[PDB]
């Protein structure tokens, strides 16, 4: 029979049956044995296959193994050879991840009577012995650990019972090396700095404590979905099979392991007093339902409706407040540092089909959770808030943005530099983006006119209003009527020459101001103006000072229009008007500094170093562009610093929380490229020399990988 | 070893569209809407602006050009446009996340497009604008009240 038959009837078996998933197991089990004789190198592939690309349906498969090795003892065992051969492949590749499934599918095969239980304490303690490797990684020694930890779930109360003074000796070490371990790249990666109402936990300290909970309860989890316990009679009778001694793969140049991880906290039962129980922090079971849903996203992100059908069909031993763990896990993604495991994006349609899916229901979760998350603006960090601004706004524009404003009335009496009050401000710009100035206007109560974004309209230096006393002011009106008039470069030249030089400012300055204006319809005439006058543009931005003044013109032309700021940049770049170092500059000038704390400001920055990215070949530009940004987020950090000491005020300012925290966010972001500069920057720049308080942020990042 | 069912991305597949102006064997459009990173919006109100068009679809990716639908004989905004990507990736995401999402507050679609050549901007409908809104009943008013003809 055709192969393609027996990988659905794999994939397939455990979904929507009218027969019982015992039956189907156990059906799927005759079919599979039957066609060992011609199909059992096919067989063992799709079973080691699942077992490492399907890990939310783990125990369906073990139990499948387990009723194959009942009938067949020898084909149990090419299986766990085959299972132990990839596990070495896994690792080997750097794919930690998948491997740590693979090893809670042997860990549960014990529950299937396939494995005996000796053979995984051992193993265990072999995983547990890694943290006593001299001069190796903490994320190495913390890999082998939470594999070894988030095991235990599923086979910690068999192997406890079979050898608990091995066990006893096992969790000794773990929690010595628990204790001591750093934790340096903590601060860098939480979302909320304030442990009230819910701490931000390390994950290991996390996944320590729930195991200790689940220990202290005798080994006793309700969640997990054991199918295995139907076919005891079965399965309390077939040989079990014996691993060997596992030996891990020795730490090399070229291994690469997880960066370290804090648990997103939000909800507890109080929040949903009327519904199920919800399982607390430091259970297990919050642990296994939310590492199920993070694997159900895992593997249909890219069917949205799929999706959604997938997280609200979950399947569980008791019934849970469902609904908060989905909105949780969703916005544990969103928020999670340094990146999402997915693009942004998805994750506002995705809560759009889970609320088409569950009208009655989802959607006050969803606008609850959302309240929370504004309440605890004060402590989120910087980059959390920006993905909190673009999914909140983007959410209201398909749901004719309708939002009770007055439940944030506290915002109106605060500092405008504040979290809540900025954080309205910039959701409500993102708005008219999405929309236009009047309808956000009205969309608002009268109480936040003031917080409303102002009339994106061009300012032209020249106009009607202006002097003619001003500079340049008749070769200004003079280009208007040239442009009109479809002039060429070459004519544009010549009236430029009648412009006094103080690199000639003024001749920029008329000529961007001017340009500016008579394309201020839309960004296609914008940018095929700056297309069309390409020459004016090379010849008088020559140099970087021009460069420099072009910006400069150009920000005061359109300062209350952010949007256009950004895509003129961005073209300017693309076709080399200015270059990315400019740019840099740019942003942290003395013209930006009363907009320095506003989003647009680091998404042009961004979007900047991302075009540099992708530049191949131009590596030293690349090492440049960072440079010069580190280079003066340490001047203007040192300088406020400076002044602190002597002034004698405080450091922790709203203005201070913005600067740090986007230093901080340049290394989250591209943490990847950096990397490579790493040395270059410890050498030069992030030297022992620097204040604490941004020295800092440079070895809690370096902490992801230590 | 990989699995067929989690190559499902059912999002980024050809709709049954063919422009019937193309000047090519079919085999040869389908070869370029297979390699396209140009999209094609539709069911856009009339007051859709282009500024509008970048906030949303920039979210999937970078925008390398917008070229907004028009009327082909009063040169006006018609319902309709096209956005050009720098990757495939970014459109792959566009279909994934924004089709069929709210824009100027109505629900768009998105389309693979084979690529923009001159006279694409404008609608082929007798009356000047989209096919679509030439033999229309309902009164929609952000696409211009009736259906014209
Ligand atoms: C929907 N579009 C449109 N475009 C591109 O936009 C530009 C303007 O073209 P437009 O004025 O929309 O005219 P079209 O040629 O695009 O017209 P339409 O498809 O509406 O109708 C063409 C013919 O097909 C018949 N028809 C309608 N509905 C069906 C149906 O369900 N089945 C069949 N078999 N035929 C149907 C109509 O009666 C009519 O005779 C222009 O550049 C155009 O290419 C566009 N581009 C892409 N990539 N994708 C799209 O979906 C569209």
């Amino acid at each position: 029979e055709t192969e393609d038959h027996l990988e659905s009837l794999i994939c397939k078996v455990g979904e929507k049956s009218a027969c019982s998933l015992e039956s189907n197991l156990e059906g799927l089990a005759g079919v599979l044995e039957a066609d060992l004789p011609n199909y059992k190198s096919k067989i063992l592939r799709l079973l080691c296959t699942v077992a490492r690309l399907l890990p939310e349906k783990l125990t369906i498969y073990t139990t499948l193994v387990g009723l194959l090795n009942a009938r067949n003892y020898n084909f149990g065992g090419e299986f766990v050879e085959a299972m132990i051969r990839q596990l070495k492949e896994s690792l080997k590749a750097n794919n930690y991840n998948e491997a740590v499934y693979l090893v809670r599918f042997l860990s549960d095969l014990v529950n299937c009577h396939v494995i005996a239980a000796p053979s995984m304490v051992a193993m265990f303690e072999n995983f547990v012995s890694v943290t006593q490797e001299e001069d190796v990684p903490q994320v190495r020694r913390d890999w082998y650990v939470y594999a070894f930890l988030s095991s235990l779930p599923w086979v910690g109360k068999e192997l406890y019972e079979k050898k608990d003074a091995e066990m006893d000796r096992i969790f000794a070490n773990t929690e010595s090396y628990l204790k001591r371990r750093q934790k340096t790249h903590v601060p860098m990666l939480q979302v909320w700095t304030a442990d009230k109402p819910h701490p931000q936990e390390e994950y290991l300290d996390c996944l320590w404590a729930q195991i200790q909970k689940l220990k202290k309860d005798r080994w006793q989890e309700r969640h997990i979905l054991r199918p295995y316990l139907a076919f005891d009679s079965i399965l309390c009778e077939a040989l079990q099979h014996n691993l060997p001694p596992f030996t891990p793969p020795p730490h090399t140049e070229d291994s690469v392991y997880p960066m370290p991880r804090v648990i997103f906290r939000m909800f507890d039962y109080t929040d949903d007093p009327e519904g199920p129980v919800m399982p607390g922090s430091h259970s297990v079971e919050r642990f296994v339902i939310e590492e199920n849903l993070h694997c159900i996203i895992k593997s249909h992100w890219k069917e949205r409706k799929t999706c959604a059908a997938q997280l609200v069909s979950y399947p569980g031993k008791n019934k849970i407040p469902l609904n908060y763990h989905i909105v949780e896990v969703i916005f544990a993604e969103l928020f999670q540092l340094p990146a999402p495991p997915h693009i942004d994006v998805m994750y506002t349609t995705l809560l759009i089909e889970l609320c088409k899916l569950q009208p009655g229901s989802l959607p006050q979760v969803l606008a609850q959770a959302t309240e929370m998350l504004y309440m605890r603006l004060d402590t989120m960090n910087t980059t959390c808030v920006d993905r909190f601004i673009n999914w909140f706004s983007h959410h209201l524009s398909n749901f004719q943005f309708r939002w009770s404003w007055e439940d944030w009335s506290d915002c109106l009496s605060q500092d405008p530099e504040s979290p809540k009050p900025k954080f309205v401000r910039e959701v409500l710009e993102k708005c008219m983006r999405l929309s236009y100035h009047q309808r956000i206007l009205d969309i608002v109560p009268p109480t936040f006119s003031a917080l409303c974004p102002s009339n994106p309209t061009c300012i032209y230096k020249y106009g009607d209003e202006s002097s003619n006393s001003l500079p340049g002011h008749s070769v200004a009106l003079c280009l208007a009527v040239a442009f009109k008039s479809k002039a060429t470069n070459d004519e544009i030249f010549s009236i430029l020459k009648d412009v006094p030089n103080p690199f000639n400012p003024l001749k920029i300055e008329v000529f961007v101001q001017t340009l500016l204006h008579l394309a201020a319809k839309s960004f296609s005439h914008s940018f095929s103006a700056l297309a069309k006058f390409h020459e004016v543009f090379k010849t008088l931005a020559e140099s970087d000072e021009g460069k420099l003044h072009v910006l400069r013109v150009m920000f005061e032309v359109w300062r209350n229009h952010p949007q256009m700021i950004a895509v003129l940049v961005d073209k300017m770049i693309r076709t080399q008007i200015v270059d990315c170092a400019a740019v840099a500059n740019w942003i942290f000038s003395s013209e930006l500094s009363r907009d320095f704390t506003r989003l647009f400001v680091w998404e042009i920055l961004h979007s900047t170093i991302r075009k540099m990215n992708k530049h191949v070949g131009a590596q030293s530009e690349q090492k440049n562009l960072f440079l010069v940004i580190f280079q003066r987020f340490i001047m203007i950090l040192t300088e406020h610093l400076v002044r602190c000491e002597t002034d004698g005020t405080s450091v922790l300012t709203p203005w201070y929380k913005n600067c740090i925290e986007r230093l901080q966010q340049i290394f989250l972001q591209h943490h990847q490229i950096i990397q490579q500069y790493m040395v270059t920057l410890e050498n030069l720049l992030f030297t022992a020399e620097l204040d604490p308080h941004i020295l800092a942020v440079f070895q809690q990042f370096c902490a992801l990988q230590a | 070893g990989l699995l067929k069912a989690l190559r499902s991305d059912s999002y980024v597949e050809l709709s049954q569209y063919r422009d019937q102006h193309f000047r090519g064997d079919n085999e040869e459009q389908e070869k370029l809407l297979k390699k396209s990173c140009t999209l094609y919006v539709g069911n856009l109100s009339f007051y859709t602006t282009e500024e509008q068009i970048y906030e949303l679809f920039s979210k999937s990716g970078d925008i390398k050009k917008i070229i907004m639908g028009l009327d082909k004989m009063k040169k006006t905004a018609c319902g309709f446009c096209f956005v050009e990507y720098y990757s495939r990736a970014d459109a792959e995401n566009a279909m994934r996340y924004i089709n069929g999402t709210r824009l100027d507050d109505r629900i768009i679609r998105t389309d693979w497009d084979a690529g923009f050549k001159e006279g694409r901007q404008y609608g082929r409908g007798r009356s000047g604008g989209q096919v679509r809104d030439e033999y229309r009943q309902d009164y929609d008013a952000g696409r211009g009240g009736y259906g014209k003809l």
